[PDB]
């Protein structure tokens, strides 16, 4: 289909095609320098410059270097510098620039690439979609929302924009309003709408409102490969890790840790209690919108495997005791933290991001009654000085109906079946 | 914004390269 040859590029179709062939047959190095020759002899040719860029890209794949890709990106901008660039070639060159700026993790820039793409092509709805995405990658949810509002303003049965509008509404606690957009987006079956996030959050929205075929949705997502199961709904997974809601210390082999937690638990408690009496600001409320009602706060010592030095000021002996167990301190997919929950609190059913971690709870201050946690179908109890364990990748729910506070200590560990390679490599969460 | 106990953010990892 696409027309990537302007007037002057047609008079050199042969040369460009010769060099394209070299690239297309795998000889990258050959093609790279042929397109360089084209570009010096034809320094305004948009096709030759796209040629240079495309083969820089293939060579970043060749070498798996991100140097290379860094370079192909300025060359993709180069192509748009030039005169009389066919619009097709223009769109392609800048889209690729944005896509590889995301593959490398440069979102602020991808954002400006995509803003410029939307300026240049104000009737393409897909660009406005891909721009709403670029806004979500940086966490700029307001502007994404507007972008999807425009899009829907003018093509209301666009399912991509529906699901993303829904995801945005949900993340803002507009649970009801988000349900119809999520549902319509998914069933639209458009490109971009078959995505685990939308299933996950549509189901959660229903459970919250009291609608019963949330589970509908969860099992279909199971059907289409997003969820390992209907109950285990994490999304940043390593397939085939043993999955079970509840483990025992033995089942994890982390027994030295469990022991060091149970034997030393009063130290841990007492340091938390101090932080609650003299340094209560170190405890920060839960900001992930997981509560129906109530008061819940968390005092975090390790996140993503990095120790919080100011935080360990208030629990030094605890942080010192944990240093000797890298199976949690270097769980870049978990945390170590005090968690206080007060009476009147209900945590919606929910699921963590990842099956890569197991979650350990050491009872510090646990009332006689009121305090319980379901995971899957089994409901359990904390105990002062003892450790519970579960896969928070499974659905789980919590209540706190006692008459005083409930303090636990959360320690996340790598899943036991995960290599030292997987442990050093997996991107942090 | 990070995914600590749930899955609220659009993307829970921050890509950086190969
Ligand atoms: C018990 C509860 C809410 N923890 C979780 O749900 C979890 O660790 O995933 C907590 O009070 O901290
Ligand atoms: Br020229
Ligand atoms: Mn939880």
């Amino acid at each position: 289909k696409p027309k990537l040859l302007n007037k002057f590029d047609k008079t050199i179709k042969a040369e460009l095609d010769a060099a394209e062939k070299l690239r297309k047959r795998g000889k990258i190095e050959e093609a790279v320098n042929a397109f360089k020759e084209l570009v010096r002899k034809y320094p305004q040719s948009p096709r030759a410059r796209y040629g240079k860029a495309q083969c820089e890209d293939d060579l970043a794949e060749k070498r798996r270097s991100n140097e290379v890709l860094r370079g192909a990106i300025e060359t993709y901008q180069e192509v748009a510098s030039l005169p009389d660039v066919p619009a097709d070639l223009l769109k392609l060159s800048l889209k690729r620039r944005s896509d590889r700026q995301q593959f490398l993790g440069h979102m602020r820039g991808s954002l400006l690439t995509l803003q410029r793409l939307v300026q240049l092509f104000p009737n393409d709805t897909s660009l406005k979609n891909d721009l709403g995405v670029g806004y979500l990658l940086i966490g700029d949810n307001d502007n994404a929302k507007k972008v999807y509002e425009e899009v829907l303003s003018v093509t209301p049965n666009d399912g991509f924009a529906k699901v993303h509008y829904g995801f945005i509404l949900k993340a803002q606690n507009k649970i009801a309003e988000s349900i119809p957009y999520l549902k319509e987006g998914i069933e639209s079956g458009d490109p971009g709408t078959d995505d685990g996030r939308f299933y996950f959050h549509l189901g959660d929205a229903m459970q919250r409102v009291g609608n019963k075929e949330a589970y509908k949705w969860y099992e279909l997502g199971h059907k289409r490969g997003h969820f390992a199961s209907v109950w285990q709904r994490s999304l940043y997974n390593v397939n085939g890790l043993k999955a079970q809601p509840w483990w025992t210390p033995k089942e994890t082999g982390y027994t030295e840790l469990v022991k060091s937690l149970e034997r030393n638990w009063k130290l841990i408690r007492d340091e938390g209690l101090a932080v609650m009496d003299k340094a209560k600001g170190l405890f920060l409320p839960e900001d992930e919108n997981l509560r129906e009602k109530g008061d819940w706060s968390q005092f975090t010592l390790w996140q993503q495997g990095r120790r919080n030095e100011n935080a360990c000021k208030g629990a030094p002996k605890t942080c010192t005791l944990l240093e000797k167990f890298p199976e949690t301190t270097g769980c870049r997919r978990g945390q170590i933290k005090y968690s206080i929950m007060h009476p009147g609190t209900h945590v919606w059913p929910h699921t963590g991001p990842t099956n890569c971690r197991l979650r350990m709870h050491l009872g510090l201050v646990i009332p006689k009654e009121g305090c319980k946690i379901r995971c899957a179908n089994e409901t359990k109890t904390w105990e002062e000085g003892k450790v519970l364990i579960f896969d928070d990748s499974f659905e789980h729910e919590v209540w706190q109906d006692a008459s005083s506070f409930r303090l636990i200590f959360i320690v996340d560990v790598w899943h036991p079946e995960l290599t030292p390679q997987q442990r050093r490599s997996l991107p942090a969460i | 914004g990070k995914c600590k106990d749930g899955l609220g953010e659009y993307t829970c990892t921050s890509l950086e390269g190969f």
